[PDB]
């Protein structure tokens, strides 16, 4: 559980562009054709994004390369 | 090393979180709060005539 999402603001500074990254990794990891990079605590895919971002295996770029990887898998 | 009279732990606060950060100063004010509240009954105050 993240109570404070300081470090995860600090990783990558806007307090209004980690909503938009956390938003579209919960939105993968919930919809489907995703697995969490971190252990899941039973929690909800929110923290487990914001987590995923604290730790700092995923962003914005990475997720556009991994998005790019896909489509050129298929 | 004070009385602490509702500015003095203004001042505390305010320090801890501008030499801490967020997350200390949060659990700073949480213990604040609770021993506060514990002692506060502990002594008893009252007022009378």
């Amino acid at each position: 559980a993240r109570v404070t999402v300081q470090d995860a603001v600090e990783k990558i500074g806007n307090r209004f562009d980690l909503v938009l990254v956390a938003a579209r990794r919960a939105r993968q990891m919930q919809v489907g054709g995703k697995d969490p990079l971190v252990p899941e605590e039973n929690d909800k895919t929110t923290v487990i994004a914001l987590r995923e971002i604290e730790e700092g295996l995923i962003n914005n770029q990475i997720l556009d390369v991994r998005e790019r990887q896909e489509q050129q898998e298929q | 090393n004070q009385a602490l009279g509702k500015k003095a732990i203004s001042k505390m606060l305010n320090t801890c979180y501008r030499i801490l950060g967020l997350k200390p100063t949060v659990i700073f004010a949480d213990q604040i709060m609770y021993t506060g509240f514990a002692y506060a009954a502990r002594s008893g105050a009252s007022v009378g005539i």
